[PDB]
């Protein structure tokens, strides 16, 4: 009568399996979505049919799926942090962490202790982090080159999204928004308008922080030297027509029906018609580096996903302004870090060598999955990158366009340094928590 | 190989469910399509061959199979014809994908390859098509008439077809505009009379009556739309009316008349001489007392109107919706020259309002007939006429039927694949072989051999042109250009466009996740 | 009644079944021993999840229905009060002694004879610890080395990145609430709180009380330097009930009349604050706009919406009384404090009331800051054992070298003394030696080394190399001799470990039958 | 090239299993001894080996342990050649017993 | 061990012939490593004679002669130095007679 | 397909597959040539066997009772 009536305990033999099987399952769930050729996935809640949808976003898949395993809930919560905080790398964190535990389960099968594995992964994460730091490339001068890098990073974030077809138009919107900012990377100053009609290519832009709200019934289309008072008067609750004329008699602009973001954004930041709706256009405001991106679509489902993937680009792009360092994607950074770990395996004690070798294989499995999802021979491309990086040539990566290897700098593929840094650390820290666990305890549920 | 992880089982699960919907709807293709028996759960049974009606009455539960059902609805909205041909094409492409996936080809390579066949496919059909003049009302008449002969009504096509030709040419600039809105042409019908009696009204025609209002006529009306219900005071919250004696009981009637008249006084100030009351059932939309006050102000009562019927009135006269009397104004008013309710023998109590005098291009068709079915098929035929004519406005061209576009498409794509390199060759050849399911299905329904028919036509297309197609009227291969059996270009183009996008979408499904 | 379907288990098979129940709890916890211990995943009944390697927290959340296991869990309530950190050492040692006992039951020895040998070997070991121990602050009270011991304790927790700062506050806290000469440090006087945001380096010591409650108005004075604090149950305004007033105003005739009576009570009580001499007026409920408008004119800060137990702690910390009504106010019922400040946290509107004493106090609260609540939760317990580490050193500065050095040295003394006991308790004394080795043999296992080779290598080093005991380098430092690594455990702790372990083994050995009636 | 790289590692991994099996049969920690030899030979020290007597790593030149060159050359060739034959087979045809 | 790994590679959709191409290239680099590591003795025959004792001690391991293996290292090396010709051991006789310890073996 | 496209797009003369991983295709350079009588009989014997198998629809054999 040790654990009965709902209360359960998994011993070291079973808890070692349940801890990895729960985490590895979440990795294999959404690894297909990795890369620009990611595979879609259907989501259908039980008991209801209206919840059908299709997507290839690794973040959206993990948010909606429920999790009962505690080991998997840790890996999922650590992924949602990357989506809300950084906006990119949600899928690479889940895949890199799961591939590490998959290899770790093979190491413990060889009677390698989990603590001995964690020691190697800590030394590998330092050498891996040092590789990106040396290969990172900043751009203080040559704003044209720095502007081009923001365009390349915008395409990488928008890859495998709804806006991937017409990304050439949205790369000019997101970069122009962050370029017009040129300072603090507060995304509050970057409003995103969503209105019906027009294709995705018809997305306009306004640098005067255009608004998604119409005001009053008969308001003045122009006011000179307006003094803003939020609660020119702005209020979240609607303004009845009677006090409107009282403000109208005083020449005060009666702004009504503001939202929480409106009060939060307008505090720090003419009539315009875009999409058959009256919009509020400011000008000459104090700290007028703000702007607004005007989306256009057929319905709201198109505009909602347009805001999510675009906001994800603004997150990393804003992070790219705060940190101008960039690294080459497409398996160049993942393979470069994996090479330094294999070099570190030459100068290390015994058991730490075998554990660090698995850390490199987990990094090499990222381009292997990007090639497999695209249909190319991953064993040929990935093994070719090893021979490339092993003898100089710290630029080679996967060319998803042609299906071969090419210089990532010439092809124009690059990612932020802080994104790949957090992806490396959040994945190692996530897998480190699972290995430290050896026994799950479940009490009698109420 | 080991093949430990097997996500391909979901591809075969989605392909089988997708192919199942196509295999059922295949036999119902063409005029000689074999009918199908549908039985409702209550006990009723029906027989039909329209593929659109069969898919709705299938109760599809699989996600991938539902994409073919929603796909068929997209073809109806865009083109209005070829609903059954789309689902048959998608089922054969996915069935062809089952052979390619076994060979070790990735869905992304198959998806990108099919787009190249679609890009070259649209060029093949567009090159061999027959351009026509849109302003020429001679081609539009015979085009819809011969097409309507293939529809249910073969005798009364000559009457309803030119009614739709004039209805479109009236509201659409001939040979200048490319887009057309079918919602701008409403079709009203009532029992009694016959199909010969019809009227293409330049204004608008409704179905509801203005009773018990006694105005019956308002000239130079400024039509307005108000959704808030005009009636005596009502409160949803807990309330209680006070009555001290019979005087207070009768005083409330005087105060009840005021509440109805106070909102009418604000409407009278704007000059709104006709009100459009939105149809409402949750509460009294227009009480009895409101009638006389509206009769005093010489306002015509229009109530119990559908939102779609108001949507036709929105663009017709330029009226906006008003959710409250306080927001009611003069700028949100339409216009009208002479409003009246006509009550003819068979047309019924119709609300005929002419002379809109507003920016807009709309018309309305009055119809008469003995039974409900006689008028029902008249409106069903007008839609297909308007749909096929809409296909010609967007794509001013024609093409032969009998599956001839699928043979020229399949024939030249096989030649196009020889010039391609990589996996696209087999992926495009499989795209070509999939098109042959359509004419082989037409040949099967016509009693011919499915193989020798398409096998003979592939030689006639290599030597001849797209004129060679299956003629079910005569029961054999004939020159379809002489038989006058043609269809617009948008049907064949939108079919390959929407079907391939669904196949590419289904191919990209790696797995499905059940949320909660 | 209810004899039918009554669970029963008796005989020698019951003793082996009881031992199997204890070993399941010991084998579960021996992996979480040491700083490199493997964590444990907890699945709460309400759906919450946490991770930790604390022995006490594992036993508290471990829902065990076996009766023998529940007794082992009850030992934590008695052990954490003395040691705090290594409750695992008692459970691991208890389970080790029970496993070795199973080899003696097969030989035909009674369970009471086994318990008599462990009690004899415990006095042998406990006597050995008193010899090899060493002092730190013998005959002088100093703060230099005492702070260094706590710095190695917090290093075992997730707060290791900020272990150096919290140790100084831990020494001033215990020295403030009690004197080292008094040797009576009470945990009840010590409290720990915290809030999300910031980092663990922002840990501060507040001599007094802190409560997450804000002033009556932001326009109030943010500094009450004078030591006059009133603590009432109602606010200085027209008296209201605890739930809802529901004033009945029929028409304007009652409004102008009740407003005069209400306004009179506003001026009467707000001016009563300066009558009794109170500057700050803490109240369980909030103030109205008319009241705060009068408080500002008089410069009378006041606190609003203070909680039930918060009002009690403010009276104890400031030395006042919980005044039930304003009519009972007096000079004696006013609290004392040196400075009252309102401290916000960045952009959050917490604004906890900070009552400072501006001198040495008798009660101190510990405010923690960080970026996660669960790390703040584990950070709170990280000081609780540090309080025991400081409290244990205050009760007795004598200590013994940790890292397994004490257990290996005692095992040699217990083994030699076993030769001098001509009786069946001899086999139990040898079993006590092997059971002592399980603690250090478990540390090397959790670090990823060969246990037995590292065990016996330190034995011969403790016998051949030098007489001072030597521990195991589980942190992968330079070498053994943990005295150089400054890893030293308390003497009272090691004595309570062997004592509570022998008691827990004695209680389970003298039990030979369990009875419980089942559902009829 | 790409796919040949993976096959070479399995060839090296097979050679590394020989000292692993020699250490396992002796009762020593084969994972530490073999991984230490790998770290040694990767940076100089082309004379290190196993010391079954003392149970650790030592210099084979100093300890006086060596084997003939012709023996190791034939062991490498006879093993790869023998494995080549088995790996090249894909179907077995069993005939009737006589 | 080569086939144990080859079975794993075949599960990874790797052809057997592609594996043989790698093993053939690997066997070349392995032989080149042996030659660079091999150390012959063109001079210092005493050093060479010392090595022959190490070959005997390594070859005679795991046998019943472990009790007096140091004795047989001298006999087998001594008898080989007497031959100075082809490796035909027909000239080298072997005698098997009971009585006495292994260290009493004569030459 | 790459070799077939080279037999049309790149150049009209026939080109083979580089199975031995030599320099490139165009086995004429690699000197790999088969007899014309060989290929003529290869596809002829293969077709003759297919016709002989396609023209058989019943394999009757009596069983042991």
């Amino acid at each position: 009568n040790i654990f009965k009536a709902g209360a359960d305990e998994e011993r070291a033999e079973t808890a070692r399996l349940t801890s990895f099987i729960g985490a590895i399952a979440i990795g294999d769930l959404v690894k297909s979505t990795l890369g620009p050729k990611g595979m879609d996935k259907i989501l259908l809640s039980s008991g209801r049919d209206a919840s059908l949808m299709v997507t290839n976003d690794g973040a959206t898949i993990l948010k909606n799926i429920g999790v009962d395993n505690p080991a998997a809930k840790v890996l999922v919560d650590m992924s949602r942090v990357q989506d809300d905080e950084v906006g990119d790398g949600t899928t690479s964190v889940t895949v890199l962490a799961a591939e590490l535990l998959r290899e770790a389960e093979s190491l413990i099968a060889k009677k390698i202790h989990p603590q001995t594995i964690i020691a190697g992964w800590r030394e590998a994460t330092k050498a891996a982090r040092e590789a990106l730091l040396s290969s990172a490339v900043d751009h203080g001068s040559d704003e044209v080159k720095f502007r081009q890098d923001l365009m390349n990073i915008a395409g990488t974030t928008l890859s495998s999204k709804l806006l991937t077809h017409h990304k050439d138009h949205f790369t000019k919107l997101a970069v122009e928004a962050v370029l017009r900012l040129k300072g603090s990377g507060n995304l509050e100053a970057i409003h995103i308008i969503k209105k019906l009609g027009g294709s995705l290519a018809d997305s306009y832009l306004d640098e005067g922080f255009l608004l998604d709200k119409k005001i009053g019934v008969n308001q003045p289309k122009r006011i000179e030297n307006a003094k803003i008072l939020i609660a020119c008067f702005i209020n979240r609750q609607l303004i009845y027509n009677y006090p409107e004329q009282l403000f109208g008699a005083a020449g005060v602009m009666a702004i009504e029906h503001a939202d929480f973001a409106g009060v939060e954004r307008l505090a720090l930041v003419e009539e315009v018609m875009i999409g058959e709706d009256k919009l509020i256009h400011f000008s000459g405001v104090a700290l007028g580096e703000a702007c607004t991106i005007v989306l256009r679509g057929a319905t709201q489902q198109i505009l909602d996903e347009a805001e999510r993937s675009l906001h994800d680009a603004l997150c990393v792009l804003a992070q790219t302004v705060k940190d101008s360092r960039t690294v080459y994607g497409g398996g160049c950074s993942e393979m470069l870090m994996a090479h330094a770990v294999t070099q570190l395996a030459n100068r290390t004690p015994g058991k730490e060598a075998v554990a660090m070798e698995s850390y490199a294989k987990a990094l090499r499995m990222l381009p292997t999955i990007i090639a497999d999802n695209a249909g190319y021979d991953s064993a040929d491309l990935v093994a070719q990158l090893r021979a490339a990086h092993s003898e100089g040539n710290t630029t080679a990566g996967l060319d998803m366009r042609e299906g071969t290897i090419g210089d990532m700098a010439i092809l124009g593929i690059t990612e932020s340094f802080q994104v790949k840094r957090q992806v490396l650390l959040s994945a190692a820290e996530a897998a480190e928590v699972i290995l430290r666990v050896d026994n799950i305890i479940k009490a009698a549920p109420r | 190989y080991q093949d430990r992880d097997k996500p391909a089982q979901i591809r075969f699960s989605n392909i089988s469910a997708a192919k199942a919907v196509a295999d059922a709807i295949r036999t119902s293709l063409g005029p000689k399509g074999m009918d199908k028996m549908i039985q409702d759960g209550k006990g009723d049974v029906t027989i039909t061959n329209d593929g659109a009606t069969i898919l709705k009455q299938m109760q599809v539960l699989h996600p991938a199979a539902r994409m073919l059902v929603e796909l068929s609805k997209a073809q109806d909205i865009e083109a209005g014809d070829g609903t059954t041909s789309v689902v048959i094409i998608a089922g054969s492409l996915l069935d062809s994908c089952t052979k390619l996936l076994q060979k070790g080809i990735h869905p992304t390579i198959i998806s990108e390859s099919f787009q190249k066949a679609l890009e070259k496919g649209i060029e093949i059909l567009t090159d061999m098509s027959r351009p026509v003049e849109l302003s020429d009302r001679e081609t539009l008449l015979n085009s819809a008439t011969t097409s309507l002969n293939s529809k249910v009504v073969s005798q009364y096509s000559s009457l309803l077809s030119p009614m739709s030709v004039n209805a479109v040419m009236k509201v659409i600039d001939p040979a200048t505009a490319t887009s057309v809105d079918l919602r701008d042409i409403k079709i009203v019908k009532k029992l009694g009379g016959t199909i010969d009696d019809c009227e293409l009204v330049e204004g608008l025609v409704l179905t509801q009556k203005v009773s018990n209002s006694g105005i019956t006529r308002v000239e130079k009306a400024k039509i307005g739309l108000i959704q808030f219900c005009l009636s005596a005071p009502k409160t949803d919250m807990d309330n209680q009316i006070v009555v001290s004696d019979y005087a207070q009981m009768d005083r409330v009637l005087r105060e009840e008349r005021a509440y109805i008249l106070n909102l009418v006084k604000q409407i009278k100030k704007t000059g709104c001489n006709v009100l459009l009351i939105q149809k409402s059932i949750l509460r009294d939309a227009l009480s009895d007392l409101a009638l006389h006050f509206l009769n005093k102000m010489k306002i015509m009562v229009i109530k119990d109107i559908e939102r779609e019927d108001i949507e036709f009135i929105c663009k017709t006269i330029g009226t906006k919706p008003v959710a409250h009397i306080d927001q009611f104004t003069a700028d949100m008013l339409g216009s009208a020259e002479l409003a009246e309710e006509v009550n003819l023998n068979g047309s019924g109590k119709l609300l005929k309002i002419t002379g809109c005098a507003s920016p807009g291009k709309t018309v309305t068709i009055v119809v008469r007939g003995s039974n409900k079915l006689v008028i029902e098929e008249a409106e069903r035929s007008i839609h297909d006429a308007l749909c096929v004519i809409r296909c010609l406005v967007k794509k001013r061209a024609l093409i032969a039927g009998g599956g001839a576009p699928e043979i020229e498409l399949a024939l030249r794509l096989t030649e196009y694949s020889r010039t391609l390199s990589g996996m696209e060759s087999y992926c495009v050849r499989a795209f070509a072989d999939a098109m042959e399911v359509i004419p082989s299905t037409l040949a099967e329904n016509a009693g011919l051999n499915p193989i020798s028919t398409v096998t003979e036509l592939r030689n006639r297309h290599a030597q001849g042109e797209k004129t060679a197609g299956i003629n079910v009227r005569k029961g054999g291969i004939s020159n379809i250009l002489e038989e006058l059996v043609v269809q617009p270009l948008l049907v064949s183009v939108s079919a390959l466009t929407l079907a391939t996008e669904t196949v590419r979408s289904i191919l990209k499904i790696d797995d499905v996740v059940n949320t909660r | 009644k209810d004899q039918d379907r009554k669970s029963r288990l008796m005989g020698l098979e019951a003793l082996k079944s009881h031992i199997m129940a204890a070993k399941a709890v010991a084998n579960t916890m021996r992996t979480s021993l040491g700083p490199n211990g493997l964590d444990k995943m907890m699945v709460d009944k309400d759906g919450d999840v946490t991770v930790t390697n604390d022995g006490a927290t594992i036993l508290s959340m471990m829902d065990v229905d076996h009766q023998i296991a529940k007794l082992m869990v009850e030992l934590s309530k008695s052990q954490d009060d003395e040691i705090g950190d290594g409750t695992t050492g008692v459970v691991v040692l208890a389970g080790a002694l029970l496993e070795e006992a199973e080899q003696l039951l097969d030989r035909g020895i009674h369970p009471i004879r086994i318990a008599d040998g462990y009690e004899q070997a415990a006095r042998v070991a406990i006597e050995h610890l008193d010899k090899i121990s060493d002092s730190v602050l013998v005959d002088i009270k100093d703060t230099e080395p005492l702070i260094q011991t706590a710095k190695t304790t917090l290093g075992s927790k997730v707060v290791n990145s900020c272990h150096r700062q919290m140790a100084e506050i831990a020494v001033n806290a215990v020295l403030t609430v009690a004197d080292m000469e008094r040797r009576d440090v009470d945990f009840e006087l010590i409290k720990v709180e915290g809030k999300v945001g910031g980092r663990l380096e922002d840990t501060k010591l507040i001599k007094g009380v802190i409560v997450d409650k804000d002033f009556s108005h932001p326009q109030m004075p943010k500094k009450v330097e004078d030591a006059k604090i009133a603590i009432l149950t109602c606010p200085f305004e027209p008296p209201k009930p605890k739930t809802k007033h529901k004033l009945d105003v029929t028409s304007v005739e009652d409004y102008k009349a009740l407003q005069k009576y209400e306004k009179e009570k506003f001026e009467e009580m707000i001016q009563q604050i300066k009558e009794t001499g109170a500057n700050l007026a803490i109240c369980q409920w909030g103030f109205d706009d008319e009241a705060n408008h009068l408080l500002l004119q008089n410069n009378l800060p006041a606190v609003r919406w203070v909680g039930g137990p918060e009002i009690e702690l403010i009276a104890i910390a400031t030395g006042g009384r919980i005044v039930p009504r304003f009519s009972e106010l007096t000079a004696e019922k006013l609290g004392f404090a040196g400075l009252v400040q309102e401290i916000s946290f960045g952009t959050t509107k917490d604004k906890m009331l900070v009552i400072e004493q501006c001198k040495n106090s008798r009660a101190v609260t510990i405010f923690i800051r960080g970026g996660n609540k669960m790390i703040i939760e584990e950070a709170k317990r990280s000081l609780h054992d540090a309080l025991c580490v400081i409290r244990n050193l205050i009760r007795d500065n004598r200590v013994v070298y940790g890292g397994g050095a004490a257990e290996i040295s005692c095992a040699l003394a217990v083994s030699q003394e076993a030769d001098k006991c001509p009786t069946l308790e001899q086999y139990a004394m040898r079993a006590f030696a092997d059971a002592l080795e399980v603690i250090p043999m478990a540390l090397s296992e959790n670090s990823g080394m060969n246990p037995i080779q590292t065990m016996t290598e330190v034995r011969a080093r403790q016998v051949k190399e030098m007489n001072p005991a030597l521990g195991i380098d589980c942190l992968h430092k330079g070498t053994n001799d943990m005295k150089q690594q400054h890893v030293i455990e308390t003497l009272i702790g090691k004595k309570q470990q062997i004592s509570l372990a022998t008691q827990m083994v004695r209680m389970i050995l003298k039990i030979d039958d369990i009875r419980k009636p089942g559902e009829s």
